[PDB]
């Protein structure tokens, strides 16, 4: 056959690791959609079925954008009587939820429970990277690169090192908006700053949820900085210079890195 | 095992050229070859390698003077220097180095560019 | 006749093992097929028996060597030649038995095995399970000649199972999952023997699944979780693509996409 595809009811979980949630569980037109800290209850407001229609209901009503024009924001709303444009939304592999008509995406331009989802311009941006699962925590994986070598933190600076089974510095949160993050110190993020070749990539606050703190682990076994198309380089195939880099994609083995747990 | 000898160290005043030489005794398949320096006092620090592929890795600070070539046809590498500045004084070493075997890494002993 | 794929335990190195199951996945699937950025192995249905197959010549120092026969659309061992003597998997399926008479014509003459070539039935031959059966570039050479010397009479049923769980894991599941293939590139990095930790058994345990929950998927999220295992026996679920990506290379064609 075809493949079917499913209706599965899950939660969606993006920036900081907070879940998609209608305010106060008011289901009333209009009501706003906001970053809530995942629960582990019944509750219907952080269950979403993502129907075959290329809708995403909660409750029996659609997640909805107010409009088509970046900032505005994203409510609840009687599935029939809304217009049918703003209620269909694709789920993208790379971790996007974009609306067709409007061409933006679902983003959370703030990280503290209670903000307002909107749509925005998409810049591939840890605020615009969800996942759609029922699993609440992150993925906390080992990431073993170049010779056999670990991702290393300590504090702001990140290399590789020989891989010790102990290590917590070696340790990284996968989340849910594409960022990784520390293990011990889950504030803070994997972040390059710059969109520019030899970027070094440092540990820095979440704080902006940036283009350039969001990351995709690829097939081949690159890791993606989405709004640059660069990729984590151990520059210079020398792990002794302490320092990943982001560098454009020719596939050597100082870009491939595997998700160890 | 593998060994590199070196060539093009130079005596020069501020505003100078100078091309370094670098030639190898074969290594395995995707490498890097290129040029690493230090100055008495301060570390070591990379300046420009370039792929097997062709791709390059340089230091900032010494982008669009330096201009580095290789042909892989029997291991050879080219560093070329200009508007020299009294900074880039140092010994240089020609490094070469798989990236399968973190062992197999190999270092000349070195030229001192003098500006 | 196929495509044949070398390999040589005899100075094995991890760029060795590395571009050995690259050339092993490059000819079992073209690449054409691909689902939320995971490959997809021929359909069956509508394959050509000139292309059902592809071999991989194993070696050895000791010079020994042997073809394996995997099945393009799983990706799964179905049978060896050794000289002049070629050994099959038990059939599961008629059809299958005739795709298996396709294989190595000249040899003296055949041999289908009474057992199939699945872990449960191969382990209990080998009287010990997956957990218990080291693998490496070491295990390897063993298990190469292994199967070289069945056609002597030299080898033992147990250690024929055994040698078979081996080449299995260390070809065919590590070509499905890069995860795995990674987990043998450690074992050539550091020249260890080591049985598969239970992440790595479940993988293979799921594999089948998880191609089925990929392909079926709506958007990338799962009708229903799939159960995994870190490296330590603790327990976890994925119910949706994404982390699969890095960790699934291959998937057996299990439905047409819209
Ligand atoms: C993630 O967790 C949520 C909450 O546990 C799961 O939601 C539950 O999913 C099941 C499976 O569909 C629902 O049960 C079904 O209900 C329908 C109602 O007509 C019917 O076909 C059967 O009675 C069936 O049991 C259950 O209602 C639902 N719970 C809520 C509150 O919506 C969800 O399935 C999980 N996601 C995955 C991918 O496993
Ligand atoms: C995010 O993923 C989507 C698909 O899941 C990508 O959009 C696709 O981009 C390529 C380029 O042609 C094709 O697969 C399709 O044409 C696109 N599908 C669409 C637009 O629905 C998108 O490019 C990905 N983003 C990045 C930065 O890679
Ligand atoms: C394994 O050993 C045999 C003997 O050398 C090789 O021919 C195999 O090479 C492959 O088959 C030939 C016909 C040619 O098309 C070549 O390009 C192939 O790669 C070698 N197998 C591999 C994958 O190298
Ligand atoms: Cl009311
Ligand atoms: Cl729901
Ligand atoms: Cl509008
Ligand atoms: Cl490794
Ligand atoms: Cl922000
Ligand atoms: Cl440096
Ligand atoms: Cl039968
Ligand atoms: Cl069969
Ligand atoms: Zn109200
Ligand atoms: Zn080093
Ligand atoms: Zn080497
Ligand atoms: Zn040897
Ligand atoms: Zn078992």
């Amino acid at each position: 056959d075809v493949c079917m595809d499913p209706e599965p009811i899950v939660r969606i979980v993006g920036r900081n690791g907070l879940c998609v949630d209608v305010r106060d569980g008011r289901f009333h037109n209009g009501n706003a959609i906001q970053l809530w800290p995942c629960k582990s209850n019944t509750d219907a407001n952080q269950l979403w079925t993502l129907k075959r229609d290329n809708t995403i209901r909660s409750n029996g009503k659609c997640l909805t954008t107010y409009g088509y024009s970046p900032g505005v924001y994203v409510m609840i709303y009687d599935c029939n009587t809304a217009a049918t444009d703003a209620t269909r939304w694709q789920i993208w592999d790379n971790g996007t939820i974009i609306n067709p008509r409007s061409s933006l995406v679902l983003a959370a331009t703030s990280g503290n429970s209670g903000t307002t989802l909107t749509v925005q311009t998409n810049i591939y941006a840890v605020s615009q990277g969800w996942l759609p699962t029922n699993n609440t925590q992150p993925f906390v994986t080992t990431i073993v690169g170049l010779y056999g070598l670990c991702l290393q933190a300590n504090s702001g600076q990140v290399w590789i090192e020989d891989c010790s089974s102990e290590k917590a510095e070696q340790q990284w949160a996968l989340y849910a908006d594409g960022s990784i993050r520390p293990q011990q110190n889950r504030d803070n993020c994997l972040t390059s700053d710059s969109n520019i070749r030899e970027t070094v990539v440092k540990i820095l606050s979440c704080g902006p949820a940036s283009s350039g703190q969001r990351w995709m682990f690829k097939n081949d076994g690159t890791i993606l900085n989405l709004y640059s198309g660069l990729v984590l380089d151990v520059r210079a195939s020398d792990p002794s210079l302490k320092q990943i880099i982001l560098y454009p994609l020719h596939g050597d083995p100082n870009q491939i890195w595997l998700p160890l747990f | 095992q593998v060994q590199l000898v070196e060539t093009g160290g130079g005596l020069v005043q501020p505003g100078g050229s100078l091309k370094l030489s670098c030639a190898a005794s074969s290594i395995s398949s995707p490498n890097v070859m290129g040029w690493y320096r230090q100055a008495p006092g301060k570390q070591r620090e990379l300046v420009a390698t370039m792929t097997s592929g062709g791709n390059t890795y340089s230091e900032d600070s010494v982008k669009g003077r330096f201009t580095i070539s290789r042909d892989n046809a029997k291991n050879t590498v080219y560093l070329q220097m200009n508007s020299l500045k009294p900074e880039d004084t140092a010994v240089y070493y020609c490094n070469a180095r798989d990236m399968w075997d973190r062992s197999h890494e190999y270092w000349g002993q070195g030229t001192q560019v003098t500006v | 006749q196929y495509p044949i794929i070398n390999f040589t335990t005899a100075g094995a190195t991890v760029q060795s093992y590395t571009n050995f199951i690259r050339a092993v996945r490059g000819r079992l699937t073209t690449g054409a097929d691909v689902r939320h950025e995971i490959p997809v192995l021929p359909n069956r249905v509508g394959l050509p028996i000139n292309q059902r197959f592809i071999l991989v010549e194993l070696s050895n120092h000791a010079e020994l060597s042997v073809t394996l026969a995997l099945d393009v659309t799983n990706a799964y061992v179905v049978g060896y030649r050794a000289g002049n003597s070629a050994y099959f998997f038990h059939p599961d399926n008629q059809e299958d038995a005739e795709a298996i008479t396709h294989l190595f014509t000249d040899v003296q003459n055949r041999y289908t095995f009474a057992f199939g070539g699945n872990y449960d039935r191969l382990e209990q031959l080998a009287g010990n399970l997956r957990e218990n059966i080291e693998l490496g570039n070491g295990p390897l050479e063993e298990a190469i000649s292994a199967l070289y010397y069945y056609s002597t009479g030299g080898t033992q049923l147990p250690t024929l199972a055994r040698s078979f769980i081996i080449c299995i894991q260390m070809i065919s599941e590590a070509a499905r999952f890069q995860y795995i293939e990674g987990e043998m590139r450690t074992r050539i990095r550091y020249n260890r023997r080591s049985a598969p930790d239970p992440s790595v058994i479940t993988l293979e345990n799921s594999w089948g699944r998880l191609s089925t929950a990929i392909q079926e998927s709506n958007q990338g999220a799962f009708a229903s979780p799939i159960q995994l295992q870190r490296r330590n026996g603790s327990k976890f679920s994925v119910y949706d693509v994404s982390i699969l990506i890095p960790i699934i290379a291959l998937m057996v064609y299990r439905c047409a996409p819209p």
